[PDB]
């Protein structure tokens, strides 16, 4: 110890983080042990602290999540404190693990600073190592966290801890790997669905999760060049006019996702709206590594890189082939894809009822929507029975379709979209504006459930199968018609993406019920608690005979999901600002801005989320919660859409009122 | 708002110099337009001309300027507009000149001689600088950093050109100078232009292809583009030189060079 | 082509000249001179062709750059720039203009509507010549006088008054009067704006004319001027030799962040912060000092006390060790911003299909001592003896009061 040691430990950390990137910061702060194994061939992983366990990340966050409470109470008796006195192994671990990432941008310089300081720490008496270890880790952590805020956009860089803690999940989820990627020919940055189990090999990338999260994690933060690459990487995998959910790095993906293609085109609109010059995305040319029809997996055939498709025609191809109709049994169908799905479930069909203009699809043997839990309990007799098949008109799918139509209409107006016709299965043509005004007229009719019995004669209502009035149906003419009239948070997605389809008073009053019924403390209840099928506890290990709960069929009927809370409160915001006058105030220059009464309401519904990300060993939000905030031991501890959809809300408020 | 300047004139209609900055030009300040407003919405600047009371120019005095009197009216260098000079022996006259579009404007005075003839002062020019925005980020003319790049050394592809764009955008230039992008003549120099009316076919296909690349520079890298323009000559192998040899100096057009032709042919 | 020392205002292919007969032409057989007459009536295709030529690029680009604009006839240049301005009213016109005098240079800017004249820094023959060049385009002197209406103005009793100087909205972007009496800001002849190039595509590379080290101080000196700046690609990339526009076909190297590239990133971003803090000619002051192979540049805003101080040890030649006296700044506080040294690491690569610059080390420097006497309020600035030729340091300064 000398008077210069003090200045040595607190200096040089900002210069070390200089050449870092929002990608490379992932390798310094996070990296789940499974993500670490991916780079270490299974050799390394997370440091096992004796009489304690391992930090949840191999990076500095793993240390910080433990050290914060230790520094606060001076817990010199903590197992980590003891271990840091008895040896220099945790001291060396911090430095050595970066050998795995020494080649990535700025890590070599960060590693040298850590190395230079750690070596000087080891030359101290054993009882002084813990404090200097925690001090050095804390300093480099902050500088990396600062670098993240500098690289991200203003709205993130000037915000509260809670907003920044949300934004750091974008770094948790976006990294390059060795076992998987988003492109087949390269290994590049690929957004995981969540940590730790949705991070490696085929389990990492999921098209539904990528694009639902793309706006929040990538656009709200400013990672545009990373949002583009994820969009283009799925553009290559378009087939059946649909986007796959199981992106196998663009190498034999699974196409049972009726949802992904419309969240995909939604993100494209979000990209174009937000990115300065984002219209440039439309003319971007992509190598279409599949055929224009829908043949079969030919990843090695020379027809892979055969032809090119611009995002312009890629958007149109989704719209056109959807109208013209799509018929196909999934390629390579059989057990080698789903060892529990029945033979008729691999047959997926989707078309448009042109008397309404909305989109129907699926069956009682399918899981085409985000609620895609397939049962498997042999003892409970549910092998092959989808827990929530959502066949027919799904609210979001059509709401997302209206958003797409509204997008391409105003787009062609500006000379950026050359398409106007659309071919029907017979041979008819319909303008996009005609299809648009079709949904505008028929949507709220087919989906609303009036509060007054008098109005049932106008909204195609079968009052025998109802539960609550003043609601938008979850589905339209499905398989089980009582599943049409279930209160589910899914309708909030359509309210967010295409609010033109909703009359303000109906949407306002409907979402006030979700506030009283479907809104948990952190999660959105996936099913009205008054329904008979309501089972809000999810055990993917239950062996018993219960037809509902065994092998986790409850996944989408009761359990409280967090990413739906994002789409909910975004609409809760929009329609409480349009409807209730107490939620409005004459903002500067008389433009309409929300009042403190509305802000106070939004604030009270995010406290339980701030509490969660604060007291979470993984510095993020769970993917799922059991009834009334109870921790679901099978829920992923950090998920992308869980945080990316709260960021969605903050960007709304920012991009509109600040 | 207040976007007016005072251009005092002498008793002979010459502009008064307020400070000695050296030999210069009557340039108005480089300023962005007000909040969210277009060139049509308001006069860019207002030049208030001050005429001295009882000066010789006040006798039937008129101000003539090629400054269009409306935003709708286009600018013709040779079309001038009349403004009457309010004659007083005690009070000066002031004459606003509303300006709606950047460019070069000029003004002179006409008055009645001491022989009751019509006399005219010299033309006096003043300049309105353009308003350079990149993405609604105003760029003052004194903060421009321009990169000169020669296209025939930027590789053969548009994709091979955006590599140079990103390199200079990292060095934080905000404007790129483009050596002429048209089909070059025999000796392949960028300034000897084969055809001035379409671009280099080795890299470009249509006018839209270059306008989109230039716009791509504007939105992805916040960089503005400008090109060389050659007026003094064309390349010695223009396909239109055969259809139009009079655009140069011939034995027909410029006969004095006949004595000079037979000196090179000898 | 061009006559040797001839007036560029005289068409040497016209009746008033015998230069083709008398052989006084240095010629370009490459290009063929175009004959505009007294108007379009004298060459109706050429005028119609050039018009659509102008009108095409005016739809695309943001402005023009006119080669040997002095040799272009006046009425011609006026006609087409007016045509372009009808297409692109925010047209930015640049010109390498060297007519017979400054008065004529100003006359061209008047009638053509030129927005900036091009000035080159590589034309400097010695350290002082550069310092003068930099003094010309550096700004006004520090502590320079400001203009007020005095006893040469009428004071109308009914003149509008901004009592307490408070009738200017920062978003109206108004032209502020000198004080409370609202006598409008005076339209006075100012010198035409300059675009200072540290090196053009017609200039010999610093390797050729001086050495490669000057690429750092030269560019810093130019960038500290109160004007638009510019550079050719390869100057920062430290190319070894001026590219022949005719013969060469090699391609720009993809080697990123070479030579000065990191410094021009700093400079331009540094000038981006200064942005709209200086509008009229008296808002940006300066002080340039020449001492041997050192050149000092102090840049000052006349309203706010912020400033930047550049010490540049130039390398025109390897001219030995020279020690600069302690820099003294009265009633000013200084702060270290950045410092760099450029040193050549062997000769340039020899390639046939790609043009690559000279390998350079952009070494960061230390050892600068900034003493401040809390009594006399005088900041002293000392340089380290490790300050080789081709190095710069930049200080942020701030006047007190």
């Amino acid at each position: 110890i000398d008077d210069s040691l003090d200045h040595f430990i607190r200096s040089g950390a900002i210069k070390a983080t200089e050449k870092l990137s929002l990608e490379s910061i992932n390798y310094v702060l996070y990296r789940a042990e499974q993500e670490e194994y991916d780079y270490s061939e299974g050799r390394s992983g997370a440091y096992d602290i004796p009489d304690y366990g391992k930090p949840v990340y191999c990076g500095l966050q793993g240390w910080v999540s433990i050290l914060r409470k230790i520094i606060f109470y001076n817990d010199l008796a903590h197992p980590l404190s003891n271990n840091l006195r008895n040896g220099h192994a945790a001291v060396d671990y911090v430095v050595n693990r970066l050998d795995l990432y020494k080649d990535k941008e700025g890590v070599a310089e960060v590693q040298e600073w850590l190395r230079s300081r750690m070596e000087r720490i080891k030359q101290l008496p054993s009882y002084l190592v813990p404090s200097f270890f925690a001090l050095v880790v804390g300093i480099m952590y902050g500088c990396c966290r600062l670098r993240a805020m500098q690289l991200m956009s203003d709205n993130v860089g000037k915000s509260t801890v809670f907003v920044q803690s949300l934004a750091m999940t974008s770094i948790q989820m976006v990294s390059a790997m060795k076992s998987t990627s988003i492109l087949p020919d390269q290994n590049i940055a690929a957004m995981a669905a969540g940590l730790p189990h949705f991070s490696t090999n085929y389990m990492r990338c999921w098209g539904r999760d990528v694009f639902i999260s793309l706006r929040g994690l990538l656009l709200t933060t400013g990672r545009y060049e990373e949002a583009k690459e994820h969009i283009l990487a799925f553009a290559k995998t378009l087939k059946h006019g649909l986007i796959p959910n199981l992106l196998d790095a663009g190498r034999n993906p699974r196409y049972n996702a009726r949802d992904a293609a419309w969240f995909f085109v939604q993100a494209i609109q979000d990209y174009v709206t937000i990115v300065p010059g984002g219209v440039s995305l439309l003319q971007e040319k992509v190598t279409r590594r599949f055929p224009l029809d829908d043949e079969y997996i030919p990843y090695d055939d020379p027809k892979a890189f055969s032809y090119s498709s611009t995002i312009e025609e890629i958007i149109y191809e989704i719209l056109n082939r959807h109208a013209g109709g799509i018929k196909y049994r999934e390629a390579n169908a059989g057990p080698n894809l789903d060892r529990v799905m029945k033979d008729e479930g691999f047959n997926v069909e989707v078309n448009v009822d042109w008397e309404t203009g909305l989109i129907h699809g699926g069956s009682q043997f399918n899981c085409g929507t985000w609620m895609d839990k397939m049962g498997e309990s042999e003892k409970a007799n549910s092998v092959g029975v989808p827990g929530t098949p959502r066949d027919g008109a799904a609210v979001e799918i059509n709401g997302l379709l209206k958003s797409c139509l509204r997008f391409v209409l105003q787009l062609s107006k500006d000379g950026k979209f050359k398409y106007t016709e659309v071919t029907k299965p017979d041979g008819s043509k319909i303008s996009l504006s005609s299809w648009n005004d079709l949904l505008q007229e028929n949507f709220e009719r087919c989906f609303y459930v009036p509060k007054n019995k008098e109005d049932d004669n106008k909204f195609e209502i079968d009052a025998t199968i109802i539960n609550r009035r003043g609601i938008y149906k979850d589905l339209y003419r499905s398989g089980k018609p009582y599943e049409d009239y279930q209160f589910r948070p899914n309708f909030t997605i359509a309210m967010v993406v295409a609010p033109e389809l909703f009359t303000p008073d109906y949407a306002a009053g409907a979402i006030e019920l979700a506030d009283q019924v479907l809104r948990g403390p952190v999660g959105m209840r996936t099913l009205d608690p008054s329904d008979y099928n309501y089972r809000p506890y999810y055990n993917n290990g239950e062996d018993s005979d219960d037809f509902a709960t065994s092998k986790g069929r409850n996944y989408h009927q009761g359990p409280e999901w967090v990413w739906c809370y994002g789409y909910f409160i975004r609409a809760y915001h929009y329609f409480n600002f349009l409807t209730n006058p107490k939620c409005q105030v004459e903002g500067s220059a008389k433009k309409l801005k929300p009042s403190s009464y509305l802000y106070r309401k939004l604030y009270s519904r995010l406290l339980k989320h701030r509490e969660w990300i604060e007291n979470s060993p993984w510095a993020g939000l769970a993917e799922l919660t059991n009834k009334d905030g109870e921790v679901c031991n099978d829920s992923s501890p950090t998920q992308a859409w869980s945080t990316g959809c709260l960021l969605d809300l903050f960007y709304d408020l920012w991009i509109s009122y600040e | 708002a207040h976007r007016t300047l005072l251009l005092r004139l002498s008793d002979s209609g010459e502009p008064v110099t307020s400070c000695s900055y050296g030999q210069g030009v009557l340039t108005l300040p480089s300023l962005p337009l007000p909040q969210g407003k277009k060139l049509g919405d308001m006069p860019v600047y207002t030049v208030k001309l001050a005429i001295p009371a009882g000066s010789p120019v006040t006798r039937d005095g008129l101000i003539w300027t090629n400054c269009p009197p409306d935003f709708s009216t286009q600018f013709d260098r040779e079309k001038f507009y009349k403004k009457i000079i309010k004659t007083s022996f005690h009070e000066d006259d002031h004459i606003d000149l509303d300006i709606y579009v950047p460019g070069t404007y000029c003004f002179y005075l006409s008055f009645k001689n001491d022989k009751d003839e019509l006399e005219t002062t010299r033309k006096f020019y003043f300049v309105v600088l353009p308003i350079l925005s990149v993405n609604d980020k105003f760029i003052p003319l004194n903060s421009i950093a321009m990169q000169s790049v020669v296209s025939k050394w930027m590789g053969p592809t548009i994709k091979d050109w955006e590599k140079v764009f990103a390199r200079v955008a990292s060095k934080k230039y905000n404007m790129i100078h483009f050596t002429p992008l048209q089909h070059r003549g025999e000796s392949n120099s960028p300034y000897s232009i084969y055809d001035q009316l379409e671009f280099d076919p080795t890299v470009f296909k249509s006018e839209k292809e270059v306008a989109d690349m230039v716009e791509r520079l504007r939105t992805e890298h916040n960089i503005l583009s400008l090109t060389d323009i050659v007026f003094n000559h064309t390349a010695n192998n223009s396909q239109w030189l055969l259809d139009h040899p009079e655009a140069g100096y011939n034995h027909k057009t410029s006969p004095h060079l006949i004595s000079a032709i037979e000196l090179d042919k000898k | 082509g061009w006559i040797w020392d001839g007036n560029p205002l005289v068409d040497f292919a016209s009746s008033q000249s015998k230069a083709y007969l008398r052989r006084e032409v240095i010629v370009w057989g490459d290009c063929v001179k175009l004959r505009y007459g007294k108007g379009p009536s004298d060459s109706p295709y050429l005028w119609e062709r050039m018009s659509k030529y102008v009108e095409m690029n005016a739809r695309i680009f943001n402005g023009f750059r006119i080669d040997n604009c002095h040799s272009t006839p006046l009425h011609v240049g006026q006609y087409f720039l007016d045509v372009a301005r009808r297409v692109n009213p925010n047209l930015y016109v640049v010109a390498e203009l060297f007519s017979g005098s400054e008065a004529m240079d100003c006359l061209f800017v008047e009638r053509l509507g030129i927005s900036s004249l091009i000035r080159e820094a590589m034309q400097a023959w010695s350290e002082e010549e550069l310092s003068r060049l930099v003094h010309r385009h550096g700004g006004r002197p520090i502590g320079s006088y400001k203009f007020v209406p005095l006893d040469d103005f009428p004071y109308p009793a009914d003149v509008k008054i901004d009592e307490e100087y408070c009738a200017y909205n920062p978003d109206d972007h108004s032209v502020k009067c000198v004080s409370e009496i609202m006598i409008p800001k005076t339209l006075t002849a100012t010198p035409p704006h300059a675009l200072f190039m540290d090196c053009t595509h017609d200039n010999e590379t610093p390797n050729q004319k001086r050495t490669v080290e000057d690429t750092l101080p030269n560019a810093a000196l130019v960038a500290f001027c109160s004007s638009a700046i510019g550079s050719v690609y390869g100057y920062d990339e430290v190319f070894p030799q001026l590219l022949d526009l005719v013969q060469e076909k090699r391609t720009y190297s993809c080697a990123e962040n070479t030579g000065i590239s990191k410094v021009k990133t700093l400079l331009n971003n540094m000038r981006e912060e200064i942005a709209s803090e200086a509008v009229d000619i008296e808002d940006s002051e300066m002080h340039v000092h020449h001492d041997g192979q050192y050149i000092t540049f102090h840049r000052t805003n006349a309203k706010n006390g912020k400033g930047w101080y550049l010490v540049a040890r130039t390398k025109f030649h390897s001219s030995g060790d020279q020690m600069l006296p302690r820099i003294k700044l009265s009633q000013t506080k200084a702060t270290f911003k950045a410092a760099f040294s450029l040193e050549r690491t062997g000769d340039a690569p020899i390639s046939d299909e790609i043009i690559e610059g000279i390998p350079t080390k952009l070494r960061e420097l230390t050892g600068f001592d900034i003493g401040f006497d809390e009594n006399t309020k005088e900041t002293s600035i000392l340089l380290p003896q490790d300050f080789p030729q081709g190095s710069i340091v930049i200080f942020e300064t701030q006047q007190l009061g």
